[PDB]
């Protein structure tokens, strides 16, 4: 009965924030390595973080000294009051970095934040993604207590679901920015197939990356986090005997059954292409 | 442990003589380590076997880790095998 | 041919052996025996127009 | 033939069939292939139309009958008068060489449903004479792929066996299949040249 | 749906000079609106031609909004719902190929095309048919392909 | 109003007319007594009191368990233990009394979770051995509450009744017997009738009443003795599981997925220095 804070279940990410975010980047960051942090605006409902706005807040990082950022609050709380002046419904909710990787100082970033928000939602966004998938991944700072006597509780940032949607004007905005790409028309297979294939591509590459990382353990340079193997071998244990006989049967009978629906999709196609095409002779030769 | 998730059905037998134990008696014990939520899985008296849907994750060393790199290998062939097949039924479809 | 059960002819063997399956196969099958007539009849009816 | 059956029960007596009884022994014919036995239970519901109108007959109700309570030996005696009857009968020539084929095969699968396997020689003191004429007959329609039972041959047994609906329901559909696309291929070389 | 306008001074109005000297004939790319042309456009005020620059970043990212999760494909359907909507699209083109058969027949030689898109066989047996047996193969194909691909790699 | 009507399906009662006791005791909606204000926590009293009385003739252990919870639930005898104590004992049994139910299985939940409950650890034990799946012996069970269910002969409300040491003989093989199906597909008779210390023919008729019941789909071959506890699961039943746990798998390693380059960019960030 401890753990009254309500823990962020889900944060939703929308266009304006990363395009915000983006063009911070490149003002702050266009010819440098240095991140660029900011603050997360919007509303928490029944633990989904709705981050509808957010403002560029200039960061500086001592390229030598990790430990030390600069990063101050006078403009941070006179942009809270002016914005929400401006739109008072919304509220902090988090703050977010520029980068692909995090730092230390993240956590002490964070312990500052919190003042302002009980629950506060780190986001790390990639302005140059290379993989393929969403190039936004929240956290929240966690006091997890170690079994370990030796060591004070140590606050770990946990990972949550992070989702992009867009409001209808934000669609409406986005449709009109990508109308020069996007693919509407793709029957719902190619996108399906494709997303398979891509997924693929993934697993059997996070295969490989474990098995990289366990000749590391084999030649003694990394360890590993107890859970995470511990999860490796979970994974492996529900592996599923594709050699079983009796489920055999079962796979050989859907797929005589959907192969055959698949069968009569294909005659009525038939009937309706030739009849169309009768049709077509019919005024043709009319 | 000892065997994969492939053979979790095992004779009662086995169990028997690495437990030194009684058919009545593996069972009372099988059937109290799936009661207290240590386990769960099914026993087939017929033939004397019980279907665990019983597996842990924990507890293992540099072996193993060895192990899992050969596994980890061999899926990584079988992904590749998938995907040469793929690509080289494409270039005959994709083109039309 | 009430519910299921059939005694050996002396050996008292049951032969109660079956399941419930409807299948959209058979129907499937009817649609396009249906349609498919219909396509001939169309194609007799403007082949029969084109002599014309 | 069967949906006019209810048709004939409600029907009357034109010039043509002035006979009603005669009118209801036609509507008996073909039930008796239409429909099974829950519907042969509708049919008893007809055999109570039947001491209505067939009780006039000795000859069809003794027909219909010997199906319903299983009096196997006598029912062909009957079914040698009925298909003679159907030979000289107009409209039923075209195809009486069909029918009974059909109510064999009903009548065999029938006694055979009833067991998972009787002996080959008890159903000749039963069911009708002749044991190797059983024979003969059995091993050609198992080959004609009905009839769902296996016979054995030296140690004197019939076994049966159970499929599902589901071979023997694929069977139906690769011929319309094939029959339709034989349609529709042969169209599409017809028109457009 | 966005303008610009700025205002027309009304000394060069009254002196009936044009307000401003065009050397582009860009702004005459976007025909004005009625409303605008009631509302004062070119006696008091002017519109200003709009373009939107866009950097490559904000459309890479942009377009990385739409990407579906990569996971998703991989979500396969409840293997009974999945068949109980093919039954259910299987009786549906039952359904419109009967319609659709009557349609055919009935069709007079003087048919009406302007009556037909008024009112036709279930709102148009034709039309439903071609978009059901499309659907329905996409579903199945789709299931198809998961079902399989995780075969393989699983 | 509430007394008078009471009186009256006491006489009824005493009657022994159950029928028209049931016609008006329906008519008390219990919502009158939640009402914030003999006097109504002891009108509250009686009114089960009665009721219990009621369906202690038919047998209903099930309803005359929840009459109990709200005899419990009275503030005056939530306070003092000398009644609270005797009826959160009686509360043990009843839930044990009853058969095995949906309803029953969430009271028995709802009652381990009391407070009160662990101050009455040795019945906490039956509330724990019937909510924990245990296959529970009866002779292990019994030989020890045979005397505690005889000290019930003279708390208040009388005998448990002679047929409960009988009737309680099958909640025990209700429990189990629930368990062997989820820990035995298939079992021979002679196994269970051992593993139910029953002969075959009682071990089976256990069994047959309850596939009559539907509380168990199961098919026995008596010209084998095989019990098999499994629906005949159709192919799509077999595959629908099946992708179910692949699924799982594509979510399982979609987790240990991102898992993998986290520590990889923890890792990298801690060589960093």
């Amino acid at each position: 009965q401890i753990f009254s804070s309500k823990s962020i279940e889900k944060v939703v990410v929308h266009p304006l924030v990363l395009l915000s975010i983006v063009d911070h980047y490149n003002r702050v960051a266009r010819d440098t390595k240095k991140r660029v942090i900011g603050v997360l605006l919007g509303s928490t409902f029944k633990g989904t973080v709705d981050v509808t706005n957010s403002y560029a807040v200039p960061f500086e990082e001592d390229d030598k000294d990790s430990s030390i950022w600069f990063l101050d609050h006078n403009y941070h709380e006179s942009m809270f009051s002016m914005f929400r002046r401006i739109n008072a419904k919304e509220h902090v909710v988090g703050w977010y970095s520029t980068g692909p990787k995090l730092r230390e100082n993240d956590l002490d970033v964070h312990r500052l934040f919190s003042d302002y928000v009980p629950n506060p939602v780190l986001v790390i966004i990639d302005v140059q993604p290379e993989e393929l998938g969403i190039p936004t991944k929240a956290y929240y700072a966690v006091e997890e207590v170690k079994e370990n006597a030796t060591q004070k509780s140590q606050k770990v940032f946990v990972h949550v679901p992070s989702e992009i949607a867009a409001h209808e004007v934000e669609e409406i905005g986005v449709e009109h920015l990508l109308r020069d790409v996007k693919d509407t028309t793709i029957s719902t297979l190619a996108t399906e197939v494709t997303g398979k294939l891509g997924a693929l591509k993934g697993l059997d590459a996070r295969l490989r990356e474990i098995r990289s990382y366990l000749e590391l353990v084999i030649q003694e340079k990394l360890p590993l986090n107890h859970e995470i193997l511990y999860h490796l071998q979970d994974v492996f244990n529900l592996l599923p005997n594709l050699s079983v006989l009796e489920l055999v049967k079962a796979f050989a009978v859907k797929t005589n059954d959907m192969m055959l629906v698949i069968y009569l999709s294909s005659l009525i196609r038939s009937v309706i292409a030739l009849h169309n095409l009768i049709n077509n002779k019919m005024l043709n030769k009319e | 442990f000892n065997r994969p998730a492939e053979d979790r059905t095992i004779p009662l037998k086995v169990i028997a003589e690495r437990t030194r134990l009684s058919i009545e008696d593996v069972e009372y014990l099988l059937m109290k380590s799936l009661s207290v939520h240590l386990i769960e899985g099914i026993i087939d008296q017929m033939e004397g076997t019980v279907h665990v849907s019983w597996v842990q994750p924990r507890v293992l060393g540099i072996p193993q880790i060895t192990s899992l790199r050969d596994r980890l290998d061999s899926w990584l062939g079988k992904v590749n095998t998938a995907l040469l097949s793929v690509e080289a039924e494409t270039p005959d479809l994709v083109a039309s | 041919k009430k519910f299921a059960g059939t005694l050996d002819q002396g050996a008292g063997c049951l032969i109660i052996f079956d399941d419930h399956k409807t299948e959209d196969i058979y129907e499937a099958t009817l649609d396009t025996i249906s349609n498919v007539a219909k396509v001939v009849d169309s194609l007799f009816v403007r082949s029969a127009k084109i002599m014309a | 033939a069967a949906s006019l059956f209810l048709d004939s029960i409600s029907t009357f007596t034109t010039y043509e069939l002035f006979p009603y009884d005669t009118f209801i022994f036609y509507t008996v014919l073909t039930s008796i292939i239409s429909l099974d036995r829950v519907s042969l239970k509708q049919k008893v519901v007809d055999a109570p139309e039947i001491l209505t109108v067939i009780g006039k007959i000795p000859y069809l109700s003794e027909f219909l009958n010997s199906l319903y309570d299983c009096q196997y030996k006598s029912f062909f005696s009957a079914f040698a008068g009925l298909t003679e009857q159907i030979k000289f009968d107009r409209y039923l020539h075209r195809h009486f060489r069909y029918y009974m084929r059909e109510v064999r095969t009903v009548v065999y699968s029938q006694f055979l449903e009833s067991y998972k396997s009787v002996t080959i020689e008890a159903m000749a003191k039963a069911f009708g004479v002749t044991v190797e004429f059983i024979d003969l007959e059995l091993s050609r329609f198992i080959a004609a792929g009905k009839l769902h039972c296996k016979i054995d041959k030296v140690v004197g047994v019939l076994e049966t066996n159970r499929p599902d609906a589901k071979n023997a329901l694929y069977q139906a559909t690769i011929k319309q299949g094939d029959f339709l696309l034989n349609r529709i291929q042969k169209l599409s070389r017809v028109i457009d040249l | 749906v966005m303008d610009a306008f700025r205002l027309i001074n009304p000394q060069t109005m009254m002196l009936g000079q044009e307000p401003r000297q065009t050397t582009s004939n860009l702004g005459h790319l976007n025909k004005p609106s009625i409303q605008a042309l009631i509302h004062g456009l070119n006696r008091h005020y002017y519109s200003i031609a709009i373009n939107y620059r866009k950097n490559e970043l904000e459309e890479k990212m942009l377009l990385n909004l739409h990407k579906k999760k990569w996971n998703d494909g991989l979500t396969l359907k409840k293997f009974d719902v999945h068949s109980k909507t093919n039954e259910q699209t299987v009786q549906e083109m039952l359904g419109l190929a009967i319609k659709y058969n009557k349609a055919v027949q009935e069709e007079d030689e003087l048919t009406p095309e302007k009556l037909v898109i008024a009112k036709v066989g279930r709102q148009d047996a034709k039309k439903h048919l071609e978009e059901h047996v499309s659907n329905l193969m996409s579903s199945n194909i789709i299931q198809t392909l998961g079902t399989m691909l995780d075969t393989v790699i699983f | 109003k509430i007394a008078f009507i009471l009186e009256q399906v006491r006489l009824c009662l005493d009657r022994k007319d159950y029928i028209r006791a049931q016609i008006l005791s329906r008519k008390i909606s219990p919502r009158v007594f939640d009402i914030d204000p003999p006097s109504l926590p002891e009108l509250k009293r009686i009114y089960y009191e009665l009721m219990i009385r009621y369906y202690k003739h038919h047998n209903d252990y099930l309803e005359i368990c929840r009459c109990y919870k709200s005899i419990y639930e009275i503030s005056s005898v939530k306070e003092d233990p000398e009644q609270w104590t005797p009826i959160l004992r009686k509360i043990c049994w009843y839930l044990a009394l009853a058969p095995h139910d949906p309803m029953q299985s969430s009271l028995l939940n709802s009652t381990l979770e009391d407070k009160n409950l662990f101050e009455i650890p040795k019945f906490k034990s039956l509330l724990k051995q019937l909510v924990t799946m245990e296959v529970i012996l009866w002779t292990v069970l019994w030989n020890e509450f045979e005397s505690e269910f005889d000290n019930e002969k003279n708390l208040l409300g009388g005998p448990l009744g002679e047929k409960a040491g009988e009737d309680l003989k099958q909640r025990v093989i209700e429990h189990n017997i629930l368990v062997i199906s989820k820990y035995y597909s298939r079992i021979t008779l002679k196994r269970l009738s051992d593993l139910l210390c029953l002969s075959l023919q009682e071990a089976e008729k256990h069994l047959s009443d309850m596939v009559v019941s539907k509380a168990l789909i199961a098919k026995i071959d008596r010209p084998m003795g095989i019990v098999c506890f499994q629906v005949v699961k159709d192919s799509n039943d077999i595959l629908n599981s099946w992708s179910m746990n692949l699924e799982k798998l594509l979510d399982l390693v979609e987790k240990s997925c991102h898992q993998i380059h986290k520590e990889t960019m923890v890792h990298k960030a801690s060589l960093e220095v």
